[PDB]
């Protein structure tokens, strides 16, 4: 049952793209709950975590997305970015974000391609 | 004039790129620059409307709701996105809601000036 979660993630993309906030809260949480059970290391799990964390961060809920991205910052670059921005907003856990973002920078330096919305280059 | 249009287009792509990421102050400055540059061009041309809409969106995004509300109130009828920004500001401040209603009712009833555009956050 991956078509339904793909459709709902695309729906989340469309909703957040329409500058609609707290609409993506329910759908992001639905994706989080659905994908927490199927796997803990699949690409869909990381995608759901990242979309959820984006939804909480953009809806003035920082003290939750903070820890949510803290748990799985090392899996996806967008999760680490959300963690760092929420750390800047809340002035907490700066060092861990520094280490994670330094590590992703060295990966580019040393001799990741998800195209989801609001993903920084 | 040959390069004048290219600069405006490049600036528009720059603002869309900046808004796409969570980079808002740069979007603020770039939208301000485009809005200032577009002053010479006549109100009939689309570019003024797109620049005003982008500036209003950037002002709304930066929590400066009052300035976005005023700017959108100035040219609310020209573009649909300006009306959207007016409605968002009206809900956020509860000021001038009646004008927002008289604009949105007309824009919704007519659909079902400039109505469609390729820019970011163009409402459906």
């Amino acid at each position: 049952a991956l078509s339904t979660i793909i459709q709902l993630q695309d729906c989340i993309q469309q909703a957040i793209q329409q500058l609609n906030y707290s609409t993506a809260e329910f759908l992001a949480e639905l994706l989080y709950a659905e994908c927490s059970i199927l796997d803990k290391s699949s690409v869909y799990w990381s995608d759901a975590v990242y979309l959820y964390a984006l939804s909480l961060f953009l809806n003035k809920s920082y003290h939750t997305a903070f820890q949510i991205s803290k748990e799985f910052k090392e899996y996806h670059l967008g999760i680490a970015y959300i963690f760092g921005r929420c750390a800047l907003q809340l002035s907490q856990g700066v060092n861990e974000a520094i280490l994670t973002l330094l590590s992703i920078i060295n990966v580019f330096s040393s001799n990741l391609n998800s195209n989801l919305v609001h993903i920084p280059d | 004039d040959d390069q004048a249009l290219s600069t405006i287009i490049q600036l528009q792509d720059c603002i869309q790129q900046a808004i796409q990421q969570l980079n808002y102050s740069t979007a603020e400055f770039l939208a301000e620059l485009l809005y200032a540059e577009c002053s010479i061009l006549d109100k009939s041309s689309v570019y003024w409307s797109d620049a005003v809409y982008l500036y209003a969106l950037s002002l709304f995004l930066n929590k400066s709701y009052h300035t976005a509300f005023q700017i959108s109130k100035e040219f609310k009828e020209y573009h649909l996105g300006i009306a959207y920004i007016f409605g968002r500001c009206a809900l956020q401040l509860s000021q001038g809601v009646n004008e927002a209603i008289l604009t949105l009712l007309s824009i919704i009833n007519v659909f079902s000036m400039v109505l469609n555009s390729n820019l970011v956050h163009i409402p459906d």
